[PDB]
RNA sequence: GCACGGAGGCGAAGAACCAUGGAUUUCCGAAUGAGAAUCUCUAACAAUUGCUUCGCGCAAUGAGGAACCCCGAGAACUGAAACAUCUCAGUAUCGGGAGGAACAGAAAACGCAAUGUGAUGUCGUUAGUAACCGCGAGUGAACGCGAUACAGCCCAAACC
RNA sequence: GCUUUACUGCAGGCUGUCGCUGAG
């Protein structure tokens, strides 16, 4: 909410999660806000996901601006448990980072484009 | 006295209960005789009746009835 | 566990009740109700209890005046004890 | 590289600027409508909590407590008093608000013990602190080598005896040298002079 | 006044404590009830 | 009316009674509070340091 | 049993008596199903909590104790030959709470300034010294030293 | 104990200021 500056259409979010699932199986993904933050800082992140139902918001507040000054693209997901399940967890996840997609580098790259356009 | 611990343990759970209700009755009748100022007493027994009853209840507990 | 009946209450007045009204008098546990007294009494003396009256006495015990049916004779029930 | 936690910490260095400032302005509205002690599922300042002992584990509890700001709520003397002892307005309690907060929380959870606590801001008339409490009877804690110490009998009611971090600092036990002549080993054994 | 069952029990006990040391106890001890209480001269509790 | 003997006649009111918790005739039946042990007021037992000399 | 009476009884089937362990252990009482001056009324962890199979299922708290101990609240008589700061005194007393002992404790120390000491209590001393104070009356340490006993470690984070 | 334009203070009321506290 305070860290969310644009709304992601339901359909876009689905494509994103889908891509994430094929990423854990075909490529590599980082689950958890601490491991995600480090991707963005180490530059190994290609697409980072951030939940919108995070409380406290402090846990994710930094993702946006951090991602911006690092070129890394990011997309918002409404449900915290959907991102976690998509990432392959039995629990939820406040943030995730597709560290080098897999058999999705295409859809992924396009999702990044759709969002950049979503302003 | 007249009723020892061995003899209580050599009784079946049902014999202790039958023996128990028997002692209670002797007791109750001793108290009645007493309540009537009856002198045919023998103090040593009305006291033994209480202890005998305690022994039986103690054993019923130890044995599991 | 406490017993209902404690002992027969035998006094001049209890005799008159026994001889003239077919009633028996007992000292019972003060936690006992008329019903419990009626039952306990029947099971102990094999008689039919018609009515029970109670009183918490200035001795700290409860007194029950138990009347037996015309079928039973108080005088006799009391003589065997 | 910087931990994600370092960002929560850094934001709280200045609770009146940036995004945090706006969160607070929003949050306090709901807080002011909550009770004295509110159990919360997650710590508002995760970094601070973990730093003080918090663990996402069974038997670890967190609660936000609100306490009024200011000096002692004191009644004026009703009998003879020399001028020096006639004050009311400027008298302040010797126990800090954070400590009052820790006690109110512990009383709310009679079976739990206070591990530590930290500030989460204030408005014009009250302050909020989040207290971390621990269930000394839960096996998930009795088997934790980092927290099991809090299960010993001598740790019962630790908060009420000043054994808390805030308790020890407020007791003047911070310094090991000059200045702690009347505080260590205890205020009472030193005659109550610090 | 209206006494309750418990009060009645206590009064009963006080009346009982108001008896004398039995004669045989004198002989058995080779030789007084300091708890003697008259209803008029003394006052009970409650 | 004299505050002494003549005013002693109206005293037939029962207040302090035998207490269920401590046994003392201090249970004030009007207040339902024992002035001796604190029953009715405190779960903890009534007790004060001034009930004995300061150094004892 | 104290308790030496009367009567009667128990004990060689080893009683009495002592030690340890076990059984029984009414009602009120923190008192907890609800109410009540120790009783009563129609199944009960009342209340607050943790876990949770989200069901009181598994658990915790409550109250006591000779003083000691820790954390809060905190006088006045008195002394100053009056009295206000000061003093009595952080005493009396009050609120909360632990244990068999508490508390303290492995340096953002000390500062005989050093090429030195090396967690913490406590005892002796340092010393009525330094310091405070209508600079009045009064108040009053510490470092060090000699002893006692000695013990040193775990997280948060980085990287996983 | 009481009084007051006795001494010294303490509640309380009034008033400025800071925090809560923000936009043009
Ligand atoms: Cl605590
Ligand atoms: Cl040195
Ligand atoms: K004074
Ligand atoms: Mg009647
Ligand atoms: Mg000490
Ligand atoms: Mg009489
Ligand atoms: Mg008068
Ligand atoms: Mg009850
Ligand atoms: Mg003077
Ligand atoms: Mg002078
Ligand atoms: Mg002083
Ligand atoms: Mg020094
Ligand atoms: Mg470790
Ligand atoms: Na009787
Ligand atoms: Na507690
Ligand atoms: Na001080
Ligand atoms: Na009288
Ligand atoms: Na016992
Ligand atoms: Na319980
Ligand atoms: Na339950
Ligand atoms: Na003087
Ligand atoms: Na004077
Ligand atoms: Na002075
Ligand atoms: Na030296
Ligand atoms: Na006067």
């Amino acid at each position: 909410p305070v860290y969310v500056d644009f709304d992601v259409p339901a359909d876009l979010e689905d494509d994103a999660l889908e891509a994430l699932e094929v990423a854990r199986d075909t490529g590599a993904v980082k689950k958890g806000t601490n491991e995600t933050t480090k991707s963005i800082e180490r530059g190994s992140a290609e697409l980072v996901f951030v939940a919108e139902d995070v409380q406290p918001e402090e846990i994710v507040m930094h993702i946006p601006e951090l991602a911006d000054e690092k070129g890394v693209p990011f997309i918002f997901v409404e449900q915290q448990d959907d991102l976690g399940h998509a990432a392959g967890l039995e629990v939820g996840s406040a943030a995730a980072a597709v560290t080098d997609a897999g058999e999705a580098d295409a859809d992924v790259e396009d999702i990044a484009d759709k969002v950049e356009e979503l302003r | 006295t007249v009723l020892h611990v061995q003899e209580i343990r050599d009784m079946t759970p049902a014999e202790r209960e039958a023996e128990l209700d028997d002692l209670k009755t002797e007791l109750l009748n001793a108290r009645a005789v007493q309540a009537a100022g009856g002198a045919p007493e023998n103090p040593g027994r009305i006291k033994e009746l209480r202890k005998a009853i305690a022994r039986i209840k103690t054993i019923q507990g130890e044995e599991g009835d | 566990s406490w017993d209902v009946i404690k002992h027969p209450h035998v006094t001049e007045k209890a005799m008159n009740d026994m001889d003239f009204q077919n009633k028996l008098q007992f000292a019972v546990d003060d936690r006992a109700s008329k019903g419990e007294v009626a039952d306990a009494v029947e099971e102990q003396y094999d008689v039919t209890v018609e009515q029970v009256n109670t009183q918490n006495t200035m001795d700290g015990e409860k007194k029950a005046v138990v009347r037996l049916s015309e079928d039973d004779d108080a005088q006799e029930v009391a003589s065997r004890i | 590289a910087r931990s994600a936690y370092s960002y929560i910490r850094d934001a709280w260095e200045n609770p009146g600027d940036g995004q945090l400032a706006e969160l607070q302005w929003q949050r306090q509205q709901e807080w002011r409508n909550e009770g004295a002690v509110e159990r919360i599922e997650r710590p508002t300042r995760l970094d601070k909590a973990r730093s003080q002992g918090y663990k996402a584990k069974q038997g670890v509890i967190v609660a936000r407590v609100s306490v009024r700001k200011g000096s002692a709520r004191k009644r004026r003397h009703k009998a003879g008093r020399r001028s020096k002892r006639q004050g009311v307005t400027r008298i302040t309690r010797r126990k800090d608000i954070q400590r009052v907060a820790e006690e109110r929380a512990s009383r709310t959870f009679p079976n739990l013990r206070v591990l530590n606590s930290y500030s989460v801001g204030q408005d014009g008339r009250q302050k909020w602190h989040e207290v971390i409490l621990i269930d000394p009877n839960h096996p998930a804690i009795q088997n934790d080598d980092d927290l099991s110490w809090i299960c010993a009998d001598d740790q019962a009611d630790r908060v009420f005896r000043g054994l808390t971090g805030a308790g020890r600092r407020n007791r003047g036990l911070s310094g090991k040298g000059k200045g702690s002549e009347k505080t260590r080993p205890s205020l009472r054994s030193n005659g109550g002079k610090a | 006044g209206k006494k309750s069952k418990a009060t009645k029990k206590r009064l009963a006990k006080l009346d009982n404590q108001n008896s004398r040391v039995p004669a045989w106890v004198m002989l058995k001890t080779d030789r007084r009830n300091h708890k003697r209480r008259h209803w008029r001269r003394n006052d009970t509790d409650e | 009316t004299g505050a002494g003997t003549p005013s002693q006649g109206k005293k037939n009111t029962t207040t302090h009674t035998k207490c269920r918790r401590c046994g003392e005739k201090s249970y004030h039946t009007k207040k339902k509070v024992c002035s001796s042990c604190g029953f009715g007021k405190s779960a903890k037992r009534r007790d004060y340091e001034w009930q004995s000399k300061a150094g004892e």
